[PDB]
């Protein structure tokens, strides 16, 4: 399941976008629209293990977050993204899952959607492709998070 | 709109 949860200034998901078709059944049962980030994200994790996409013994959930400037003030989003990161891992602790959080950029966000990937899948795709791990966009469409992360572990060659 | 959280499972 590749999901994009678009939140507003009050951390609630205004709209949820499936970047991959397997996310659609998850979002259906989750219903994260009009839901605060904590419960919404918890639903995505909860519903995915119930549908058998992940098992609780090995579930690395990837979280990537970018602040697409609809709020900024002057120095808000710097510490604001930290409020995001702390919630992403807190929900991962809630669900009892393992996590990898790679913060995304707005530039990265539009690259992700152009590759037909979620920012999570893409953030680690772009990591792996730099590491010398040969990933195709089709491999990124298909291979699991645990497969992509596992390849970084045994073959790490770049920053 | 503020942030996009893209979550990858499986």
């Amino acid at each position: 399941p590749s999901i994009g949860l678009v939140i507003d200034k009050k951390e609630k998901v205004i709209d949820a976008k499936p970047l991959n078709n397997d996310a659609k059944p998850i979002l259906d049962e989750a219903a994260p629209k009009d839901m605060p980030l904590y419960d919404a994200l918890s639903k995505i994790l909860d519903i995915s293990k119930k549908n058998g996409y992940i098992n609780s013994a090995d579930n690395i959930v990837l979280f990537s977050a970018s602040i697409n400037s609809g709020r900024n003030n002057v120095s808000e989003s710097d510490k604001g993204i930290q409020e995001i990161i702390s919630t992403l891992k807190d929900v991962a602790k809630d669900a009892g899952v393992k996590f990898e959080i790679i913060p995304s950029t707005e530039e990265d966000r539009q690259k992700a959607l152009d590759q037909n990937l979620s920012m999570g899948r893409y953030a680690i795709y772009v990591k792996a492709v730099e590491e010398g791990v040969n990933l195709n966009l089709e491999d990124a469409r298909n291979l699991s998070v645990s497969e992509i992360l596992g390849k970084l572990e045994h073959h790490h060659h770049h920053h | 709109m503020y942030a996009y959280i893209d979550v990858d499972i499986n």
